[PDB]
């Protein structure tokens, strides 16, 4: 009856769980309210159930498998249908020029990876290997980027609590490669993030309170016990 | 070409299938591994730790410390209960927070035994006789040290040992139990009585308090992963 | 009965309750797969400021090697190489007589981040989240700062939340001991060092936390007060530094 | 037909994917190679070569060849620091347009140590002593030659040798560092200070230059290939 | 990549086809069987089953 | 009327390179080495700045 076969990190880990949902708009660029493309900082955080089921660890490694799912819809239905709509999705790591247009030099992708979906394809799906600096990937950081020093200036030295050196992993630039249609077209796709060959170290206990930000601040909901009789099954 | 055929479930998302895919980052020179200490193999491993029991959710207690304290003191004997749950660690509200709750949410169906310890947080002097007992499913619940008796029961002499574990057998009538509130997968019951009473002499406590802790044992083992039911997100 | 003997050092105890090693491995130097080693001049047991345990008493919280930013060589080799790793040896003592009542829970926590006591996210300055020797304490209820001209920036640890979000019941996940008045005065840890790095800033980082939670009331006889003294003296072990430079001095107030 | 299935990820393109892919020009003659000299396998081999460093890059000296030459007199000893930057190979200005930042700026992680050689283009009859330091991270940059003497330095005796070299140990806390301005991978500083001063005779230049260069080490490597930001394109 | 030829019959579905499909969830631990009494594996062993037959269907 | 844009990637394999030269440096305009403007890539810092 023990098995544990579906216990294991492995097991527990390897299930794929939505992250984030990036939103571009096929339109005339002469309209400023509309967004012809979008830039996400990649993390786990922006979701509370892969960032609570990796925060029971304080270090792990891992490669990752990234499945996006794209989704479209029209803003009008007085225009008939649109064209067959072209995805692209650029990977930025640290360093790398950020798409300022629609249309600039950082589209060439003459060194950074990119992923050309067709809509009605299946989800485009890629692997990436361990791309940490350190020797295993951290939930936690007990300290500063910079360390404030005597004589320095109060203006300068001053970083927030565990800043982000390990988690600087580049971002993802989405945009729509066809050509602008006439009549406003909305597009999200979905961030689906799996972990594989997973390992674990230094358990630590479940979160009891909402998640407030990527750090361990809490404001409210602190209440999670509810009421029980002491002697009352 | 060779032909192919376009089988039933081709050009759909399925989020726990196994499929290679290309590498977006090829020949990454990888960071070598390091032995980190604590490595963690098993999940089960985590529900084998012993976590202290929020045990006393009164309006008053709850939510904060005194709610993981039973009290006790130096009255003469009665009948009364000490302590009541249900073997209920996925839904019972004392249960379902601690380390084997939090990992019971994760999963639909889990079996093995569990051990149940009460550590006595008294003065030196203190001592006394209590009995923890486990109604297994399917017979009222007990209400008095009388019928509290007639099944598994351990005894704590505080004077002797500080700590008392009780190992609650597997008695079921399915391989496996639910991790929700159904009268199909009963675990029973367990109570806590006093025995003969907590003696102190002069210029001592007569209010002590106990603490419990609830842990995994060497056969349990969990199925079926699910989400839990104490996460959210707006919007 | 335990005798911890260390570099120049020794701490002897006859109400000890044995030790607990953290994941099952002592502190070791780095292997194979120009440093500086004190050995014995910095491996040496440091006593830090005994706190007062009361009725009212919440809890109290260190961070290492931030706690012996100031012990002697261990602190000058701290600011004067920039890349350090060394594992901790922590006593604590608490001592009572038959007549007491009461119960520490000592944990070692690894990344020990406690949340803010400000709406801005991790807005605690450095200077308040490295008290030293002097550690902290735990609150019952989460208060929030709102002196936005001059915010406090300082930690809001909850008891009951750990201090990090999560029931204090499951911090007993984390490496721990349990001092119990009736049967020990005194516990044992030994912390090997724990991070991402072989080897990192001493200074930037901290690798450990010690916190000690009241799990039971303190109590004596029928006395409407008491206090009990706790002492937390620790050692490091396997001292290593590298990145000989200028001394560093981190900013104060 | 032999069943399929349409795993996630299909028909889709990956720009750095490994597919065959048909021969538009079947049956080609490939011309034969020849033995060009100079051949290049790795892109390693040209970070090991020495580049000059635009160090003086003040408004006056900004993009001529005079921000090539640091300059020396013949002053009295003092504590001022003759050069002073930061080994920040991917971000500093001084040392980002030289190969090994251009290279690194093709990627995102580095490590490896690195070589840094100073040459002096004075006379013959000129002699001195000039100090050259280097700070690990995590420490106040030094501002004189006081605490620069604390840390790894080494000693340039113009008279006997006319270029020395500096090798930067991998002093870090992090496996690699990253290739953009972040505190988090500080890889500290490099100092330049007279020892005792810079000497010559009658009827001789008073005012002589150094011109410095870096390289990479045989233990140098990068990573995670991206786009450079020192790249521009109209529309 | 290697060719392929997309033969007729592909895309479509068969209420009788028998083909691999993915796994919902993985590593699942089966619970053992037991010997149930009454095992049958074909179905003609309950046509050997004598039944009564209603043979008089009239009215009343 | 439609309008339709096909993009050519361009994916180099079995690459072997000889005769290692200098990154550009300046805008590139035309197929040559020809340059006009923009002959000013270095920014200013201090000498003794870190
Ligand atoms: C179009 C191509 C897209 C290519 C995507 C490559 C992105 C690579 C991201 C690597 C992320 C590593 C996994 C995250 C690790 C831990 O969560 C962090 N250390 C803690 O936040």
């Amino acid at each position: 009856k023990r098995t544990r076969s579906e216990s294991t990190v492995e097991s527990f880990f390897a299930r794929g769980a939505c992250v984030a949902i990036i939103e571009v708009d096929n339109d005339a660029p002469t309209k400023r309210a509309s967004k012809l493309f979008s830039v996400w900082k990649i993390t786990y955080k922006d979701t509370v159930q892969l960032r609570r089921k990796l925060e029971f660890f304080t270090y792990s490694r891992f490669d990752m498998e990234l499945t996006f799912v794209v989704t479209s819809n029209y803003t009008d239905a007085n225009n008939g249908h649109a064209l067959n709509q072209v995805y692209q999705i650029m990977f930025i790591p640290p360093g790398a020029p950020i798409p300022g247009k629609w249309n600039d030099y950082t589209w060439q992708t003459s060194s950074n990876p990119s992923v050309f979906y067709t809509y009605g394809a299946p989800p485009a799906r890629i692997s990436v290997p361990y791309v940490g600096i350190a020797n295993a990937y951290s939930h936690f950081y007990d300290g500063f980027a910079k360390v404030p020093l005597a004589g320095q200036a109060s203006t300068e030295g001053d970083s927030l609590y565990g800043a982000a050196s390990l988690n600087d992993f580049g971002s993802l630039a989405v945009r729509v490669v066809n050509d602008h249609n006439p009549t406003k077209l909305t597009s999200k796709i979905r961030v689906y993030m799996k972990p594989k060959h997973v390992r674990v170290w230094c358990p630590r206990p479940p979160r009891a309170v909402p998640y407030y930000g990527p750090g361990v601040d809490y404001k409210d909901g602190l209440a999670p016990l509810p009421e029980k009789g002491l002697t009352t099954y | 070409g060779l032909p192919v055929l376009n089988t039933p479930g081709s050009n759909q998302y399925l989020t726990a299938d196994n499929y290679q895919s290309p590498c977006a980052i090829p020949e990454f020179d990888v960071t070598p591994p390091i032995d980190i200490p604590g490595e963690v193999r098993n999940m089960m491993e985590l529900a084998e730790i012993d976590t202290m029991i929020p045990l006393n959710l009164t309006n008053q207690r709850k939510n904060t410390m005194d709610m993981y304290r039973v009290e006790l003191n130096d009255a003469a004997h009665s009948d009364t209960p000490i302590l009541c749950f249900s073997l209920s660690p996925a839904s019972d509200p004392r249960l379902a927070h601690t380390m084997l709750g939090e990992i019971l949410n994760y999963y639909t169906h889990w079996a093995g035994s569990l051990k149940f310890t009460f550590l006595f947080c008294g003065s030196m002097m203190a001592t006394g006789k209590l009995l923890v007992s486990y109604a297994p499913p399917g017979a009222e619940a007990p209400k008095s040290r009388k019928e509290a008796m007639l099944g598994t029961h351990v005894i704590w002499d505080i004077g002797l040992q500080s700590s008392c574990t009780m190992v609650v057998p597997w008695i079921s009538n399915t391989t496996y139990r639910l991790t929700i509130n159904d009268s199909f997968t009963e675990g029973g019951y367990i109570s806590m009585f006093y025995q003969t009473r907590v003696v102190v002499p002069l210029s001592t406590p007569r209010k002590m308090d106990i603490l419990g802790f609830v842990s995994a044992c060497n056969d349990f083992s969990v199925r079926l992963l699910r989400d839990t039911t104490h996460i959210s997100q707006e919007a | 009965v335990m005798q911890l003997t260390l570099g120049n050092s020794t701490i002897t105890t006859q109400e000890a309750a044995n030790s607990v090693v953290a994941y099952g491995r002592w502190p070791e130097y780095i292997k194979d797969s120009q440093p500086t080693e004190p050995d014995v001049a910095a491996c040496r047991f440091y006593t830090l400021d005994t706190v007062t345990w009361r009725k009212e008493s919440r809890g109290w919280w260190w961070k290492l090697p931030d706690a012996l930013k100031d012990m002697g060589l261990f602190g000058q080799n701290m600011f004067y190489h920039y890349l350090g790793r060394a594992g901790y040896t922590v006593h604590v003592q608490c001592n009572a007589s038959k007549f007491h009542q009461g119960a520490l829970g000592v944990f070692a926590v690894p990344e020990m981040c406690l949340a803010g006591d400000s709406t801005t996210h991790m807005f605690t300055k450095y200077e308040n989240a490295n008290p030293g020797e002097k550690g902290g304490e735990f609150k019952g209820s989460f208060t929030l700062d709102t002196n936005a001209t001059n915010p406090a920036r300082n930690f809001c640890p909850v008891d009951y939340l750990f201090g990090s979000g999560v029931l204090a019941g499951n911090a007993f996940v984390y490496p721990h001991q349990i001092i119990n008045l009736r049967t020990n005065n005194c516990a044992t840890l030994v912390l090997p060092y724990v991070n991402s790095l072989s080897i990192d800033s001493m200074t930037k980082h901290n690798n450990w936390g010690i916190a000690i939670l009241p799990l039971a009331p303190l109590d004596f006889a029928t006395e409407s007060s008491t206090e009990i003294p706790i002492t937390l003296t620790i050692a490091p072990m396997c001292c290593e530094f590298n990145g000989l430079r200028n001394i560093t001095v981190p900013r104060t107030q």
